[PDB]
DNA sequence: GCGGCCTCGGCACCGGGATTCTCGA
DNA sequence: TCGAGAATCCCGGTGCCGAGGCCGC
């Protein structure tokens, strides 16, 4: 079971992790998220499931942003299962529901209210987009990356708790 | 230059596309060195089709070699006409000391004419060593019908014996006993191989296809794994069965729940294999799904066990 | 103190 | 083929006629741009709207297939919708339902300066029931983009200010 | 056995 | 480096602030129509108890 | 009420308050008053690509004529660029007594060889009724089967003379599932064809496709074990008997059939794609499964 | 867990309000430096934003003329269908409007 | 305008 | 080597062959 | 009980519109 403080910051460290059964995509998006030569170090960390084999030395996670392929349901049985082994003390700030595969609306074997009402009812930030294409990629990423140092506490004016006060 | 025979090579030749049409046409032996410059091969479709035909009025091609014709042109174009796969099986003894290849062409001949006395089989003796019968089929009270031939790639000493699955009649079966008897086997067993590959049937029934520093991927021991079970059972340059690979499921839900899974893609093998690493499929990626080419099957009729 | 970067930069290694 | 003539040759002499002469569905109509700004009518803004949700529809799901070369045609086609706004001067009533559809979905910077031009043209709802279908996104990705996105928008809101 | 798992 | 001690200094006055946050959180021991109301009426007043921080 | 009655459905679409539409089976739609027996017979066993169809202004169901020698001079003049065009009220495909009645537009080529067969319906589809003026005959669905070349024609005809506009409907793999659930929940006999769901993995290289194809019977009774409630399925039932299908396939194939989506759910009342070329209607429950289509044209007008 | 996030979320919000509270301003710590290595870098962004600001205020009033000119062209094509429609309802008023039946078929 | 402008300073 | 030209070919909808299963020698 | 006739499940063998090639400006 992760938890949000359970490990110590770094300086500069924002630790986020993608969760999303299909990963290559999750790679594409970590790609672009590290495209840009922010002011931060960004470790990124990828995954499938939130059990997240337990392995010590894993840095104080920032943020899990949960990648749920609206075109597969496997996506969320596999996002709504890995959403019972988070911490509720991390649900606060630190967690985004990202849809891709939304927009496009042909292959969504999910309708895009259970994901808003999966990100409604845990009370979490869900930011749409289309990770399969490179240009809705480099914007999402730089999405991610700036509630990233808003969860990491890099801007020195806004808490994760504050964040979701602001997405809501 | 015959009924049936003059507009049935017009029909094979539209078939075969420009860029091959020196190719076949030089295999099949009618058009000699000196007739290929009287045609310009590179005007048009109708232009050739209309001198070419006429090249064989002068050289009055008969159904024989009209029939040789569509073998060369399957040849090339094997990939279509979804071929079923024969399996023959000679008792205890010693193999087949004699297929005369002239001998093989009387022995299945006249066992077809025995009983469908009108069918123009026609023989290609290809150079991989695999006979290329091709069969237009027609009972006693009809002509053959070369519309919808039956190609069978029986190859020379092997006992599987592919075949062009074209209608499945009741000549299926006298197919069978006419390749079996022909070959000195004594069962014909259609293996239920059936894919448009022949290329790549010829491989399964041969077992001849085989012979960032930021990024840190949290489930790389299980990406590993699944790595590596994927190349433990999909090893190395997969056939394309690119098939219905049928499940005929008869299966009880965990009183049975039937079920006809077909898996289809342009290229099956390969298609399974990049599955597990996407995420689709689980690691071990159930055998009845990887054991497609180990057990030289692909239409499944499967039960509970 | 700060294992961090003032000695991780510093004992770059 | 299209009043392509032939009278150039006598052009020689009729461009001399000139010269002695001069000696001697509705967007883009801007002169029936009027009517419709004048005729606030059921069948008519109804008429319209229907082309312009299927246009920003059909026209926007071909982003998802090119999203570089079809990024011009509707960058200059909602720029046409923005122009056919500004002078008619309500927000066309497809213009924020296709707001509330294709905000959520929508990027930073995907045709963020006709996007956020069409927010400024939005029908005074309530604030109260156009607030958590727009305003909740127009926050979403308010505080996830950069200045350069936050400062078009609090533009975006200033021109839906006044257009208030 | 016919792995029906 | 100053500029990024100074960074540090900032980013460990927020970490810390998070942290007491949590542990004051994990210190202590509803109308859904309100909780979402007793939930607006700090993001406004923590909101007053910051601005005026940061204006200060 | 004429416009700002649309604005608020348009609200109220986009707020997307708890959608799970608790659906009735498909009831035994006995066919109503005339439903020419010979017409929709014909129009049942082929394959309509649906189109969502913004409602036509100025449309009467009375100049039919006009409007049939109006398109047939237009048709054989696009192949300027031997047929007749045939505009037919069906009279009888409707869900309530104040829709549109649906009406047929067939390109007959000598003999009546009817190359297109188009088809407007508006059942059961009074979510777009009541916010539409009078001038407009809306008709959401457009069902085409002829050509897509010929589609491309008479959908741009109708453009220039109605006003209206033909977005392809494309069922999402969750209307696909949806609809492939309450056909195997009907009350059918003498199953005419196997309740077969065409997936399609979403692999980058290669395009896998699997036939999920049940016994028509053995799904009847795999849908009696997740149907608790009668009268309506919910959201969760037909989640559930699509999570049966599931773990009856990653049960044997080890692969996820949940990470790749419908693109083909064929069942004993109406085949159903997902690309458009989606409506064969098998059955004569053509009045719910037109209900269905039309409620999901709304949402895509809408 | 919708309510059991609530709960949480009051309580946190309470627990950073008043700690927020507690933050007296702390500028004792403040810098060691002469504030020129920050004073130096603020000028300088500053620089690097009035540059980028007036970039975008001077494309402001560009805009601005550009639509005053249209919106002047816009006032004009409206006064102008104004006085037409105002005459034309003057003018349709009383002159097609005294039109009778037996007249109009009178006319015929 | 300052919105078309600002898309230019984003990529500049 | 491109401009309006043209030709194969995947996908898919409609037409007979053999298996079901009902009735006559 | 069994033998020919009809219908219809299973998959063709066909129809027909995008893709690739190709010849003036």
């Amino acid at each position: 079971v992760l938890r949000p403080l359970d490990k110590l910051p770094g300086l500069n460290t924002a630790t986020i992790l993608l969760v999303g059964t299909e990963d290559a995509l999750l790679q594409q998006l970590a790609d672009s998220m590290l495209k840009e030569d922010c002011a931060s170090e960004l470790k990124v960390h990828l995954a499938k499931s939130l059990p997240l084999p337990s392995s010590v030395n894993r840095p104080r996670i920032d943020l899990i942003v949960f990648v749920v392929n609206l075109h597969s349901k496997y996506s969320l049985q596999n996002t709504e299962e890995s959403l019972r082994h988070v911490d509720a003390s991390f649900f606060l700030g630190k967690v985004c529901f990202l849809a891709t595969g939304a927009g496009r609306e042909s292959h969504c074997s999910i309708h895009r209210h259970t994901v808003v009402k999966l990100a409604h009812t845990y009370q979490s930030p869900l930011l749409y987009c289309d990770l399969e294409v490179e240009g809705f990629r480099a914007t999402m990423a730089q999405r991610l990356v700036r509630v990233l140092q808003i969860c990491a506490g890099h801007v020195p004016g806004v808490s994760a708790l504050n964040l979701l006060s602001l997405l809501r | 230059m015959d009924e049936t025979v003059a507009e049935f090579i017009k029909r094979t030749i539209l078939k075969i596309p420009m860029n091959e049409l020196t190719t076949i046409l030089k295999a099949w032996d009618f058009l000699s060195e000196n007739q290929l410059q009287t045609v310009n091969f590179r005007q048009r479709k109708e232009s050739v089709v209309q001198h070419l035909i006429h090249l064989c009025e002068e050289k009055r091609a008969s159904i024989s070699d009209a029939a040789l014709l569509d073998i060369i042109y399957m040849q090339f174009h094997q990939h279509q006409k979804v071929w079923e796969v024969f399996q023959m099986s000679k008792g205890p003894g010693e193999d087949v000391d004699l297929f005369d290849m002239k001998q093989f062409k009387n022995s299945f001949k006249k066992i077809l004419q025995r009983a469908l006395k009108n069918v123009t089989v026609s023989f290609r003796e290809t150079e991989e060593n695999a006979v290329w019968i091709r069969i237009a089929w027609g009972t006693q009270y009809t002509k053959p019908n070369q519309y919808k031939p039956t190609y069978v790639v029986y190859y020379s000493q092997t006992p599987y014996a592919f075949t062009s699955s074209s209608m499945l009649r009741r000549n299926t079966p006298l197919l069978g006993q006419a390749l079996t008897i022909a070959s000195k086997h004594h069962q014909i067993v259609k293996m239920d191989l059936r894919s448009r590959y022949l290329d790549s049937l010829k491989a399964i029934v041969f077992k001849q296809y085989n012979q960032d520093s930021r990024i840190i991927h949290e489930n790389i021991v299980e990406k590993e794994r699944v790595q590596r079970i994927t190349q433990e059972t999909f090893g190395d340059y997969p056939q394309p069965q690119l098939e219905f690979a049928q499940y005929k499921l008869e299966t009880k839900f965990k009183e049975p729940l039937r079920c006809l899974i077909k898996f289809s893609s342009p290229h099956l093998l390969e298609a399974l294999k990049s599955l597990a690493p996407a995420g689709i499929a689980d690691a071990p990626l159930s055998p009845l799904l990887t054991c497609i080419p180990n057990k030289r099957m692909n239409y499944f009729k499967i039960r509970d066990k | 103190k700060s294992f961090s970067t003032l000695f991780l930069e510093t004992v770059k290694r | 083929i299209y009043f392509k003539n032939s009278e150039n040759l006598w052009k020689t002499a009729l461009l001399a006629v000139k010269q002695r002469n001069r000696g001697p569905s509705v967007l883009n109509n801007s002169l029936l741009l009027h009517y419709i700004n004048c005729v606030r009518d059921e069948p008519v803004l109804l008429r319209f709207y229907y082309w312009l949700s299927q246009t920003l529809q059909e026209e926007c799901i071909w982003y998802k297939v090119n999203n570089y070369e079809h990024g011009k045609e509707f960058t200059n086609f909602l720029d046409t919708i923005i122009r056919a706004e500004c002078f008619l001067q309500e927000g066309f009533y497809s213009c924020e339902a296709f707001l509330y559809k294709s905000l959520p979905l929508w990027d930073g910077l995907c045709c963020r300066s006709q996007f956020l031009q069409l927010v400024s043209w939005i029908p005074f709802s309530s604030f109260s029931e156009v607030k958590p279908l727009l305003f909740d996104h127009l926050a979403q990705l308010f505080f996830t983009s950069t200045i350069y996105f936050k400062c078009s928008v609090l533009q975006s809101l200033k021109e839906l200010l006044q257009n208030w | 056995e016919f792995i029906i798992d | 480096r100053m500029t990024l001690l100074l960074r540090l200094r900032a980013q460990t006055k927020q970490q810390l602030l998070e942290y007491k946050s949590m542990v004051d959180a994990s210190e202590e021991k509803k109308q859904i129509e309100a909780k979402i109301e007793d939930l607006e009426n700090e993001i406004e007043e923590v909101k007053v108890a910051f601005e005026i921080k940061k204006l200060a | 009420t004429p416009l700002q009655k649309r604005l608020e459905s348009v609200r109220k679409q986009s707020s997307f308050i708890l959608t799970p539409p608790r659906r009735k089976i498909p009831q035994c739609s006995q066919l109503q008053e005339d439903v020419d027996p010979q017409k929709v017979a014909f129009l049942l066993h082929k394959q309509w690509t649906l189109y969502s169809l913004t409602p036509l202004y100025k449309f009467s169901y009375s100049n039919l004529k006009e409007y049939s020698r109006l398109l047939n001079a237009f048709i054989v003049a696009e192949k300027q660029k031997n047929i007749k065009v045939i505009f037919s009220t069906l009279l009888g495909m409707k869900g309530t007594q104040r829709d549109p009645e649906a009406f047929l537009v067939q390109i007959v080529s000598r003999e009546g060889k009817v190359l297109w067969t188009g088809w407007f319906c508006c059942v059961f589809g009074d979510s777009l009724l009541e916010t539409v003026s009078e001038d407009f005959t809306c008709l959401p669905l457009f069902l085409a089967n002829g050509a897509e070349s010929n589609t491309a024609i008479i959908g741009t005809w109708f453009q220039k003379t109605f006003d209206c506009y033909f977005s392809p409907l494309a069922i999402n793999a969750f209307n696909l599932s949806w609809m492939a659930a309450m056909w195997t929940a009907c009350k059918m006999d003498h199953y005419v064809a196997t309740t077969e769901f065409l997936w399609s993995v979403p692999c980058s290289p290669q395009s896998l496709d699997i036939s999920f194809a049940i016994h028509p019977e053995d799904a009847k009774a795999l849908w009696d074990s997740v149907h608790k409630t009668p009268g309506e399925v919910t959201q969760e039932e037909v989640d559930l008997f699509m999570d049966c299908l599931y773990s009856h396939f990653h049960r044997h194939f080890k692969i996820h059939l949940s990470a790749t989506r419908l693109v083909r759910v064929s069942t004993s009342v109406a085949s159903a794609h997902t690309d458009g070329k989606i409506k064969i209607l098998c059955h004569k429950y053509l009045i719910g499964v037109l209900a269905y289509l039309t409620e999901l044209a709304i949402f895509q007008i809408e | 867990a919708q309510l059991s996030l609530l709960i949480m979320q009051v309580k946190c919000l309470t627990a950073e309000l008043s700690q927020w509270q507690k933050k007296t301003p702390e500028t004792i710590p403040l810098t060691e430096d002469v504030l020129i290595t920050l004073g130096k870098e603020e000028f300088q962004k500053l620089r690097q934003d009035l540059e980028m600001v007036l970039s975008t205020k001077e494309s402001k009033n560009e805009k601005l003329k550009e639509d005053l000119e249209r919106e002047q062209r816009w006032l004009d094509e409206q006064q102008q269908i104004m006085e037409s429609l105002n005459v034309l309802h003057s003018e349709l008023k009383n002159k097609v409007e005294t039109f009778s039946e037996s007249r109009i078929f009178n006319e015929l | 305008g300052v919105l078309a402008h600002l898309e230019r300073l984003e990529t500049q």
